[PDB]
């Protein structure tokens, strides 16, 4: 062609993702973030059956 | 919870609590019995005395009824997916002995087997072995041997108690003994019984009014669910 | 066929003009449930009888 | 311009996800209570 | 003769090797004393492994008959199209279903993760009963229970019941002895038990064991 | 008491409210609820029924609810012509008469039945704390709507079928033969942008 | 309507109004304790 | 806790006996009961059992994902030769060495009898250490040591380190029993095994197992 462009206009891929690279991001960020808050479920409230509710 | 639910005061009846009174009940029934629903709105049985009969009645027609309903099915249930059986129409299974007719197997078991026919030494045999075995369900003791199940009866019959629960050389693998266990199976006889008791009129009006096959409306009314009601036959 | 039809359908309206009326009168009654049960017991049964009667006649209507 | 789409998608989903695993975390309690 | 105590009739036989592997004489159906590779010298082994032998025996025996019977069927006067009871399980996938004697008025069946899902489910209940009991009589001895499972009764007298206990261990491990022979002439010929000894009827040595033995020169 | 301001604490206008320890009132509402529900959905129909007519487009009419049927495809033929009227008139008339057994059972709940079932009904009882009766209720309601999917799924599979608007030589109504199944195309549908 | 309910076509276009009625019921009915 | 003691999670729920087998009530991890074989009836094979499982499920981990791993990044992005674990090892032979990760300006490795050298050498190193005790560790725990090799320090607590180790034997099972997996699955279709689940994704009925059920007959 004339230019360079992704040309990703309606295609219709899952999470608007065209390289493997771009998906590895996305488990990526979301596995460390879950992590960290799995870790930080040291700190919270844990219990069998004390409810936080009426 | 197992007889709690099915017998004393505060069985399943026929109709909700809300819709009663817990007090309207006929007064001859009060639970002590298998399929009680407190269902009498005739009083057709008004007396206890008469309440022992119709038990029987009871029994005898829902012992009857589950083979009808069984055998009524099983040998069209074979012919419609392809038997070598004749005729599984039941409307027409007498009318094919009838002068030179012959039959299957295989329920359980095996084997296309034939027939040399018998038939006017089955008439009498059917009477012969229903005059023994009705007078006996009377008061006979019947011959003894020939060894089915366990006892293969011993001497001639028990000494009293059984007017339709016998059970003595009838388990064969001793079902039940225990009393609640007898109970249990009690209920789910008379369930089953009035189930197939209302079966065989259900069968009865089909060949009174479609005359086709009564296995034959599943494999039409299940194909074709509004080619096939009440409205697609009666107008016709 | 037709009279026969609409006879029935009359009969159903009115039944149930029977039930918008008086069943809930009936039932706020603080007693109701206990004077007038076998009444809504037969208006009930009525009730039902008129519509399968309907439903079986519109087969033979053609 | 795949450079900057990493970037956008890194800084979106690192934002949902704390905003997730920030709700998951004990809300209901962080309050003045009884 | 005896099959119990010190004078069972032990395998070798006329060297009968008294100061046997001294953990075991008789008491026990089946007990004859060879032990020589030395695995049940513990009383819980020995005992789980009595369960384990009168389970595979008590398969066995079906196992074995399930080869008998449909090739005798082919021989005789049946229909079967896939006969050979290895091609038998492809009786699936085979035309249009699976014709169970030959019949396409019962059953033929398809959908075999169907099948196998109403297997895995009867199974594994039919399995737990057997452990630990619940219905069909309560769980009451782990290997003969009799209660229920004797319809008629031939556990009356005890040394009779002692020698249904040979005859069955000794009818088992037969049929577990057999159905090793049916897995290796499985792979070796390829060819149906009944078809190898309708040849070896009529054929007294041409066709016995050793053409089908020079397989393995890679 | 039960039906006060005062000791309740909520006012004419928040009058629902006042049902929120009741179960068999609430069971009652919810009941005369779908009643009203079923009852709009025969009488409209049998409206549009009353003025319908076949040789006029559909769409020229002004209907709403005939159109859900006929894409099901209750007598219809090629081309979107309409062939009947008597597969409109029954589903009208069934809805108009299992509103009447809805109504009854929302009527009686609401006024004679009992408040609390929680006494004398150890299964249709339930208490809002209770976690285990709630998740029982929710697989009860879920699998109820998974067999209303499947009468659809039996529908275009083995009972006449749907009208399609893609067959050839005009819209038509066929019977789907091979649903794709493939989890990479469903789940793409629900990922694609919107 | 397609058959012999013709005669009905009066009472069919009373039916779509009608649900809207049990709000006014209800207000009414709410009236009658004089709102308390 | 409910993971062990009298009353833990067994192998068949209700249908576990009622009863565990006579000689194992808790106080280890990773215990439901399952010696139906009875095989560890004494104490000391028990616990020669333990320390073989506890390394199979450690080496088997790892070579599960080890596995998993080059057929997600190859077919993802890069290149690596073949990725499939059966032609990992033929990375050497085939056109210039073994370019770890596909790139000829690392390790480019070649000279494969030196890297089995080398393997000998490192492991003898580190499997005698495990035994006895060296450098970096002295020996004190056969199977749950430590010490500097477990940086991080979660085994401080008694509960919560007696909760990771059922973790780990949880694991550890699951691991063994997928990568049986592999090797069967290596065996039948000769595929690789993300390739196996990205052909039965698209067509689940009929790329089931049952496609490849008549590859072994005799
Ligand atoms: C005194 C003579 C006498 C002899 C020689 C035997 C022999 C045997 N008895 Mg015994 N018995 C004897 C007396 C009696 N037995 C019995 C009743 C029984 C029973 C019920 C049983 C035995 C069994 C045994 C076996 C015990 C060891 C074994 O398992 O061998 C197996 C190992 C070998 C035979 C060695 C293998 C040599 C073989 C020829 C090699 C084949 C060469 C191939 C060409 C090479 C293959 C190449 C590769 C690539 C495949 C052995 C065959 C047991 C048995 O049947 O085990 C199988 C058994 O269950 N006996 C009675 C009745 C009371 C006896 C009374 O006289
Ligand atoms: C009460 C119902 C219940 C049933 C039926 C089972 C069933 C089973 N659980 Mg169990 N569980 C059950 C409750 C529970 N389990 C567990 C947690 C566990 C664990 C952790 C484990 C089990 C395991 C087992 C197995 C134990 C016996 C065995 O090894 O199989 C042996 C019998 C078979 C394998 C037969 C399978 C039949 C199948 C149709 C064979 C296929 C035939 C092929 C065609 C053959 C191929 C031919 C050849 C030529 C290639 C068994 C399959 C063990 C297991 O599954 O390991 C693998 C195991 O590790 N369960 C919990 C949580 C506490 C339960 C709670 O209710
Ligand atoms: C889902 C709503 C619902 C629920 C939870 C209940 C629950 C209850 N009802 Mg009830 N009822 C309902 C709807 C409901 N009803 C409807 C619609 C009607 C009108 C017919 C009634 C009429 C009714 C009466 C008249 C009485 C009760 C009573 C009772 C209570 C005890 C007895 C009982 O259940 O037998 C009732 C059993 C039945 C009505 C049998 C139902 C018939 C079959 C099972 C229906 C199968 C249809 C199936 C689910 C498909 C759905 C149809 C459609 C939506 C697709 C119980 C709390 C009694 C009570 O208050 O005692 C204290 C009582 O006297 N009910
Ligand atoms: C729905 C089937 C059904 C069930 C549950 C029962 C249940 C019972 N029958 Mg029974 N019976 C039935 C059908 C049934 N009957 C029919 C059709 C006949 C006529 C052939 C009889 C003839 C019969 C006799 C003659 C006797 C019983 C007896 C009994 C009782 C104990 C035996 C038992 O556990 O049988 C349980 C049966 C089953 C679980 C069915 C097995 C599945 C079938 C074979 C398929 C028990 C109440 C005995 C009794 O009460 O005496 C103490 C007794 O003497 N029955
Ligand atoms: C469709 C919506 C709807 C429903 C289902 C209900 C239902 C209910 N409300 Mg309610 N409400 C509503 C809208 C609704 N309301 C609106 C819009 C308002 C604001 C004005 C209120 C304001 C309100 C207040 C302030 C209170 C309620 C209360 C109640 C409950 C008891 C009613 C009572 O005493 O019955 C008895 C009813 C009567 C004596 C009047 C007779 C009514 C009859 C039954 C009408 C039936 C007609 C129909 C044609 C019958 C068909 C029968 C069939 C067989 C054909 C009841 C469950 C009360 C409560 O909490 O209960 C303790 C309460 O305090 N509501
Ligand atoms: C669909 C589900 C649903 C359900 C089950 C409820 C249930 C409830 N809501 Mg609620 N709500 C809903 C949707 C819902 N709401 C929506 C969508 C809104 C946003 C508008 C609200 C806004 C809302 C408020 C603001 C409040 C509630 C309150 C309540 C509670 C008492 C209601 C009551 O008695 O009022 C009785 C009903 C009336 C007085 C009806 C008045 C009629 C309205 C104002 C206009 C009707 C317009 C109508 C379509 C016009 C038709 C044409 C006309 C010419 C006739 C009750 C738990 C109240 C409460 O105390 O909660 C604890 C409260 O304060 N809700
Ligand atoms: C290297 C294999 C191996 C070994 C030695 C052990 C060892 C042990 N396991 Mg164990 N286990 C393993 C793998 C192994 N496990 C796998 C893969 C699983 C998952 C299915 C389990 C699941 C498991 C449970 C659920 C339980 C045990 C238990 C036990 C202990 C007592 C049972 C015993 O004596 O086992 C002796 C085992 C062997 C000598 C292994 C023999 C290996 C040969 C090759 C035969 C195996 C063939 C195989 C069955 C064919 C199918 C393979 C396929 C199913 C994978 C013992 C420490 C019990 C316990 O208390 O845990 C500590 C217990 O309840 N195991
Ligand atoms: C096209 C298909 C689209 C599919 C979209 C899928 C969306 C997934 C949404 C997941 C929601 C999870 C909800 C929170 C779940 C939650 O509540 O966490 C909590 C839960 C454990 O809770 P507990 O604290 O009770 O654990 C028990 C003990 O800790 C008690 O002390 O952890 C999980 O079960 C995670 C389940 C798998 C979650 C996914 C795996 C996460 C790791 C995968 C990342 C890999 C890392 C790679 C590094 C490069
Ligand atoms: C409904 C039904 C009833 C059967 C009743 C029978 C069998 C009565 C036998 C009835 C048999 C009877 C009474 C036997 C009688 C034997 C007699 C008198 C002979 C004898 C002796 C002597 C000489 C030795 C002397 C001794 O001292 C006494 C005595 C008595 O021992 C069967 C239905 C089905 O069989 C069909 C019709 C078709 C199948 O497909 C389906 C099923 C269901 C199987
Ligand atoms: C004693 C001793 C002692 C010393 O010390 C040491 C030693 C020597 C080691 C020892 C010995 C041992 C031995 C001999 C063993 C063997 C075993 C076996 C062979 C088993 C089998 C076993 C076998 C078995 C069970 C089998 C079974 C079978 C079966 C079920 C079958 C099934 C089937 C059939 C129906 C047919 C179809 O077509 C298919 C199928 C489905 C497949
Ligand atoms: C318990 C019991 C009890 C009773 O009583 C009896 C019985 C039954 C006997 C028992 C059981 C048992 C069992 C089940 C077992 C199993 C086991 C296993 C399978 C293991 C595995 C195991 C497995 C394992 C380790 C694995 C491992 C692996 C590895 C390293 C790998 C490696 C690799 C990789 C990375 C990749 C590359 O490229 C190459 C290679 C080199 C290839």
């Amino acid at each position: 062609l004339v230019d360079e462009r992704m040309n990703g206009d309606g295609t219709g891929r899952p999470f608007g993702v065209n390289d493997p690279v771009l998906g590895w991001v996305l488990l990526g960020v979301f596995g460390t973030m879950w992590a960290i808050w799995f870790i930080g479920q040291k700190d919270l409230g844990d219990f069998e059956d004390a409810d936080d509710g009426l | 919870a197992d007889l709690d639910k099915w017998y004393g005061p505060d069985r399943k009846l026929f109709l909700p609590s809300g819709l009663y009174d817990r007090s309207e009940i006929p007064e001859y029934l009060n639970g002590e019995l298998a399929g009680d629903y407190g269902y009498d709105p005739l009083g057709l049985g008004k007396d206890p005395e008469t309440v022992a009969k119709y038990r029987e009645n009871e029994l005898l027609h829902a012992r009857w009824a589950m083979l009808a309903a069984a055998g009524i099915l099983i040998p069209e249930g074979l012919q419609a997916n392809g038997a070598n059986i004749k005729g599984g129409t039941w409307f027409e299974t007498g009318a094919e002995m009838l002068n030179g007719g012959t039959l299957n197997y295989f329920a359980v078991p095996w084997g296309i087997v034939s027939n040399p026919l018998p038939l006017f030494a089955v008439i009498a045999v059917e009477v012969g072995l229903m005059g023994a075995v009705e007078f006996y369900r009377r008061n006979g003791t019947g011959p003894a041997g020939y060894s089915p199940g366990i006892g293969k009866f011993d001497s001639s019959v028990f000494d009293g108690l059984d007017p339709l629960y016998p059970g003595g050389p009838f388990d064969p693998l001793g079902l039940a003994d225990d009393p609640e266990v007898l109970q249990e199976l009690k209920v789910k006889e008379i369930k089953n019984g009035r189930l197939a008791m209302v079966s065989v009129l259900g069968f009865a009006v089909q060949s009174y009014v479609t005359g086709e096959g009564p296995y034959a409306n599943w494999t039409k009314h299940v194909a074709d669910p509004f080619g096939y009601n009440l409205l697609t036959v009666l107008g016709a | 066929m037709t009279s026969i039809l609409q006879v029935a359908l009359l009969a159903l309206i009115f039944v149930s003009f029977a039930l918008v009326v008086g069943v809930p009168v009936v039932f706020a009654t603080p007693n109701g449930w206990t004077d007038n049960k076998g009444a809504v017991f037969s208006g009930l049964s009525l009730w039902l009888l008129l519509v399968f009667v309907v439903g079986i006649l519109n087969s033979f209507v053609v | 311009m795949l450079t900057l789409k990493i970037f956008v998608y890194t800084v979106v989903t690192f934002f949902v996800c704390l905003f997730i695993f920030g709700f998951l975390s004990n809300d209901p309690a962080r309050n003045p209570g009884k | 003769i005896e099959f119990y105590g010190p004078n069972r009739a032990k395998w070798l036989g006329p060297y009968s090797e008294n100061a046997t592997p001294a953990y075991l004489t008789g008491e026990f159906p089946g007990d004859y004393g060879w032990d020589t590779a030395g695995l049940s010298a513990d009383p819980e082994t020995f005992k789980r492994y009595r369960e384990l032998e009168l389970i595979h025996a008590r398969w066995a025996m079906l196992g074995a008959l399930g080869c008998i019977t449909p090739e005798l069927l082919a021989k005789s006067g049946t229909q079967f199209g896939e006969a050979v009871w290895f091609k038998a399980g492809a009786q699936i996938f085979s035309e249009g279903g699976l014709d169970y004697l030959g019949n396409p008025s019962l059953v033929h069946a398809q959908n075999i993760v169907a099948t196998l899902a109403v297997q895995v489910i009867l199974m594994g209940l039919v399995e737990g009963y057997r452990v630990n009991g619940g219905p069909a009589g309560e769980g009451l001895d782990p290997l003969y229970p009799g209660e229920s499972f004797d319809p008629l009764g031939l556990a009356d007298d005890p040394d009779t019941f002692a020698e249904l206990k040979v005859k069955e261990i000794k009818n088992g491990r037969l049929a577990m002895f057999s159905m090793f022979g049916f897995f290796v002439q499985a792979i070796v010929t390829g060819k149906g038990p009944i078809q190898n000894l309708d040849d070896h009827l009529s054929n007294p040595t041409v066709n016995n064991a050793f053409a089908f033995a020079t397989k393995f020169t890679p | 008491g039960g039906r006060d301001q005062e000791t309740t604490g909520f006012a004419w206008w928040s009058g629902n409210a006042r049902l929120i320890n009741l179960s068999g009132k609430l069971l009652g509402a919810h009941v005369a609820h779908a009643g009203l529900i079923v009852f709009w959905a025969g009488a409209m129909n049998l409206f549009e029924v009353s003025h319908f007519v076949p040789e006029k487009p559909m769409y020229e009419q002004g209907l709403i609810l005939l159109p859900h049927i006929a894409t099901l495809g209750y007598g219809v033929g090629p081309g979107g012509e309409i062939i009947d009227t008597f597969p409109y008139f029954v589903s009208g008339v069934l809805h108009l008469i299992s509103s009447a057994v809805l109504g009854f059972g929302g009527v009686y709940h609401s006024l004679i039945g009992p408040e609390t079932l929680e006494e004398s009904y150890p299964f249709f009882g339930y208490v809002w704390k209770d976690k285990n009766k709630m998740t029982n209720i929710l697989g009860y309601h879920l699998i109820m709507l998974g067999l209303g999917a499947w009468l659809l799924v039996w529908k275009a599979m083995y009972f006449g079928g749907v009208y399609d608007t893609w067959a050839p030589g005009g819209g038509d109504v066929r019977v789907i033969t091979n649903p794709t199944t493939n989890a990479a195309v469903i789940f793409g549908y629900l990922v694609k942008s919107p | 309507l397609p058959e012999a309910y013709a005669p009905f076509a009066p009472i069919v276009d009373v039916l779509p109004v009608i649900p809207v009625f049990f709000i006014l019921l209800a207000f009414v009915w709410q009236a009658a304790v004089s709102f308390r």
